[PDB]
């Protein structure tokens, strides 16, 4: 098969290699039980403005992507460096949450390697991230008559 | 149809042979190439034109900037040690001594002159003669530089010099042991009973076995000159190089597949989400471009290394003694 | 691009403004407001051997 | 070759012990330091060349020396799949 | 006594010849002559 | 002395060491580590970062199969060069100057060695010279006498 | 009407960039 | 059809430079051919084995 032919000629041939394939499937994870908190970076009120942009550390807990998709209008859910699925087995090290105020379509300047208005003063992505970013576009929260 | 050569028929019988009554000094002249330009080449400059994003991209692709380098580095040695064992093969610098009678052999045309300053025969001048913004330096502004050889044209005229000398006033014995001295005329009578003819043969012919050789020599300086192809296997490696040096410098306006081969209109245009995937086409194909230089740049040092080889055994026969090796 | 720019004596053509070499590279052009033609070339640069 | 920035340039000649370039060599000669010189192509020997004259050697020296030369290269094979990407 | 002497143009390849002035001189078809094609 | 031997051997070692090295290069992706794009991105896009890891590697194997047959056809040029010498040396006395020796060869021995052989070329160098009065013949009764 | 060979005419800049000593095809 | 050109481009350069070394190769052998031919056929050598 190797040589390409039905007569093989005296001599020693190299054919391929070996190797014992695995029988078992071990994962040894940490023994944390505590879920992450994420009702105090997204379902909290007020967020602050797009300079002044909050930052919390989530750590020393399980990330059970589940009760992110709650709200209905929860579009624009990119990965960067990774992807939207297979992340209940992936073991981080730290995990950042931002908050910001989008005008009405600045939500695509927040992008690895995006430019526009708000994409060099207030918050800027460099092409090494690895996260996801999410809007959920709020306008009936932070909106009235007599104007914000 | 070309013709093999002129129909011949020697007369072959049992009891017939030819002896010869008579002889010529013939000179003859074979080229042989010893070693090439030097070469070196800027990775960072080449690939990347003054651009800051194309260098801090070029380091993720491995280290192939230092193996090119070390592969030139190789290269350089490498002529650098064939030309010092082609040339370089006496430990000590003979003169020819004031009194040049040498029972009538004129060695005026081999041995260096005074007058030119550059210490040289007149055959050595005229082979100098011969073998030839401007393009050294737009080829520079592009990373490939032009390393000089360690000995230098006088070294190597000193060199030959010494070597024409140990062999006019000593013969064979300077290769061997010291350099003992012996008049030509009883060196020639060596070189013939090296052949087979006895000693007489030159010893009553010395006048006209000279005038023979004298003209021989005359013939061969006059050959040098008006010639279609003379210096023919050095022209060759030269415009090798030439060539070699203008299409590497021809691959840079290569698009490879991009919209322009040059970088600032990319950068400036286009976002780095799409300039990294419009950029790292365009590295890639320098660095094969520039592997395949390499690649290249070492089958004709193979070459160059097995020329050298083959002129330095000649050296060490031909010159340093009598070898009965035919042809 | 980077450059020195030095006076050449280079005789351009009135609807000439860039100027190429045989290594297709730029070596000269023509100042936009006072009309004249530069010689541009590279900065020193070489290998650097202990 | 370029420019030499650390070592002093003397008049002498002696062998080439690290080759620069355009027949100057450096050494670490004397006060110890880093020379520049040009190299010398070995001793100058005028020999005496007369017509009349001849040298004979009357005793001889039996010498042995040694020539290196590389014969086999180390036998590789390189694994394709286990290289580009392992299990 | 006038005479004028319109051509037609077509797309063709020209290896022309650059003067040290900065003016052409010379310059081949490329596609007339075989000796045109080997220049 | 021992430098021929030790510089082919430094020299595929060096080659060897590269071409391991060049598996911690990137060649523009995001890791060098395959089983990290497998486990992180998506197959549409772990694929697409894969093959440049693959075209990197597999480039690098094959300039370093290029340069091996450049390497083993220099040594096919020493072997010869040394089993003519041999034959020529050892096998026999050969009038070649400077080939069994510098000097008049009289006998070579040969000896192992690694990746290698050594010639102890024995040669015969004259010393202690004199100068003396020659001539190209005599004549004792009008008929010149040569040297046999 | 009338026909004339036209003798290796018609050759003009094609671009704006200045070349010496530069065979440009 | 980028991608394409620059594979087959490879590998024609791949094909030369594999030519390119068969080709010193056999300059070599035939070198040494017409060193064995000049010295055996046009004479006599003394040269052992
Ligand atoms: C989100 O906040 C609102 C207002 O405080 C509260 O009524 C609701 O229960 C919260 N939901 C979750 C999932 O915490
Ligand atoms: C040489 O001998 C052969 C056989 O003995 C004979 O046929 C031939 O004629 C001879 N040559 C001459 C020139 O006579
Ligand atoms: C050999 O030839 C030379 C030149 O052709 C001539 O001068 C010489 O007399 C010849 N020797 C003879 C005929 O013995
Ligand atoms: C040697 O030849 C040159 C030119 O051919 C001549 O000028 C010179 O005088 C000759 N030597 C002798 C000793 O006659
Ligand atoms: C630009 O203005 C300067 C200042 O007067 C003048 O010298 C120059 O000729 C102007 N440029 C052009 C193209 O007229
Ligand atoms: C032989 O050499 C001596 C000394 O150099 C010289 O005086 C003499 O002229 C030479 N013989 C001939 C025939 O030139
Ligand atoms: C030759 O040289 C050797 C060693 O130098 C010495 O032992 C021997 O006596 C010398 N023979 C003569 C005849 O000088
Ligand atoms: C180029 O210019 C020089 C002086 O600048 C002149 O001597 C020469 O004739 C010119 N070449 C031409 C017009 O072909
Ligand atoms: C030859 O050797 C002797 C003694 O070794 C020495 O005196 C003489 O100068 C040398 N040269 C000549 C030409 O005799």
């Amino acid at each position: 098969c190797t040589l390409k032919s039905f007569t093989v000629e005296k001599g020693i041939y190299q054919t391929s290699n070996f190797r014992v394939q695995p029988t078992e499937s071990i994962v040894r994870f940490p023994n944390i039980t505590n879920l992450c908190p994420f009702d105090e970076v997204f379902n909290a009120t007020r967020f602050a403005s797009v300079y002044a942009w909050n930052r919390k550390r989530i750590s020393n807990c399980v990330a059970d992507y589940s009760v992110l998709y709650n709200l209905a209008p929860f579009f624009t859910f990119k990965c960067y460096g990774v992807s939207p699925t297979k992340l209940n087995d992936l073991c981080f090290t730290n995990v950042y949450a931002d908050s910001f105020v989008i005008r009405g379509d600045e939500v695509r300047q927040i992008a690895p390697g995006q430019t526009g208005n708000i994409a060099d003063y207030n918050y800027k992505l460099p092409d090494d991230f690895t996260g996801c970013v999410i809007a959920w576009n709020s306008n009936k929260l932070d909106s009235k008559v007599s104007g914000n | 149809t070309m013709s093999l050569g002129a129909e011949n028929s020697v007369a072959y019988s049992n009891n017939s042979i030819a002896i010869p009554t008579n002889f010529t000094i013939s000179v003859t002249t074979e080229i042989l190439p010893v070693s090439m330009t030097k070469t070196s080449v800027d990775c960072t400059m080449y690939i990347c034109g003054d651009s800051t994003e194309c260098s801090n991209l070029l380091l993720q692709y491995g280290s192939f900037c230092t193996q090119l380098k070390r592969a030139l580095t190789g290269i350089a040695v490498e002529q650098d040690k064939n030309t010092q064992e082609v040339f370089a093969q006496v430990k000590q610098i003979y003169k020819t001594p004031p009194i040049k009678y040498f029972g009538g052999f004129n060695f005026s045309q081999i041995l260096p002159d005074p007058s030119k300053p550059s210490k040289r025969s007149p055959i050595e001048d005229l082979l100098f003669n011969k073998v030839t913004r401007d393009l050294i330096c737009a080829q520079k502004f592009k990373g490939l530089t032009v390393l000089p050889p360690l000995l230098t044209d006088e070294m190597i005229a000193q060199y030959t010099s010494a070597l024409l000398a140990g062999t006019i006033t000593s013969g064979w014995t300077f290769g061997a042991g010291p350099a003992l001295q012996i008049p030509f005329p009883m060196q020639m009578a060596y070189r013939f009973n090296g052949i087979g003819v006895t000693q007489n043969v030159l010893y009553e012919n010395q006048k006209l076995i000279a005038n023979q050789f004298n003209s021989a020599i005359g013939k061969i300086q006059d050959s040098l000159s008006s010639t279609p192809s003379a210096l023919g296997k050095l022209q060759d490696v030269v415009n090798h190089n030439a060539q070699a040096l203008n299409t590497l410098v021809k691959q840079l306006s290569s698009k490879f597949g991009a919209i322009s081969s040059v970088l600032n209109d990319i950068f400036s245009r286009l976002d780095p989400p799409e300039a990294e995937v419009q950029i790292d086409r365009l590295i890639t194909g320098r660095l094969q471009s520039l592997q395949t230089y390499v690649t290249q740049q070492l089958i004709r040092a193979a070459e160059i290394r097995a020329s050298a080889n083959l002129a330095a055994t000649k050296m060490s026969e031909c010159v340093l003694g009598q070898s009965k090796r035919v042809d | 691009g980077t450059g020195v720019l030095t006076e050449s004596n280079k005789k351009f053509l009135p609807f000439q403004q860039f100027g190429r070499d045989i290594a297709d590279t730029t070596d000269a052009v023509r100042d936009p407001q006072t009309l004249e033609i530069l010689d541009i070339t590279p900065c020193s640069f070489g290998g650097v051997s202990v | 070759a370029g420019c030499l920035i650390g070592a002093e340039y003397v008049n002498n000649s002696y062998e080439c012990d690290i080759p620069i370039g355009a027949g100057i060599c450096a050494s670490y000669q004397t006060s110890q330091s880093i020379i520049a010189y040009t190299m010398s192509l070995g001793a100058e020997n005028s020999v005496a060349y007369s017509n009349n004259s001849i040298a004979i050697p009357t005793n001889f020296t039996i010498s042995v020396t040694t020539e290196i030369l590389p014969v086999s290269m180390t036998k590789t094979s390189v694994d394709c799949t286990m290289y580009i990407c392992g299990d | 006594a006038a005479a004028y002497y319109v051509g037609y143009l077509q797309p063709r390849t020209f290896l022309l010849k650059y003067n040290e002035n900065g003016t052409i001189t010379d310059a081949v078809d490329c596609a007339l002559d075989p000796l045109s094609e080997t220049k | 002395a021992l430098g021929k031997l030790q510089d082919v051997v430094n020299h595929n070692a060096q080659a060897l060491n590269t071409l391991v090295k060049q598996l911690s290069s990137k060649f523009g992706a995001i890791s060098s580590v395959l089983n990290d794009i497998f486990s992180r991105l998506d197959p549409p896009e772990a694929e697409v970062q894969i093959d440049r890891l693959i075209t990197g590697r597999l480039q690098s194997l094959q300039t370093y199969v290029t340069q091996q047959l450049i390497r083993a056809a220099e040594i096919r040029a020493s072997a010869n060069l040394a089993a003519t010498k041999m034959s020529e040396c050892v096998l026999g006395q050969s009038k070649r100057v400077d080939f069994c020796g510098k000097g008049y060869h009289l006998m070579s021995f040969p000896q192992s060695a690694p990746h290698g052989v050594v010639f102890l070329h024995v040669t015969y160098v004259p010393a202690q010279e004199k100068n003396f009065t020659t001539a190209p013949a005599i004549c004792h009764d009008g008929k010149a006498h040569f040297p046999r | 009407p009338a026909y004339t060979n036209s003798f290796t005419r018609g050759v003009y800049y094609p671009d704006k960039v200045f070349r010496s000593s530069v065979l440009h095809s």
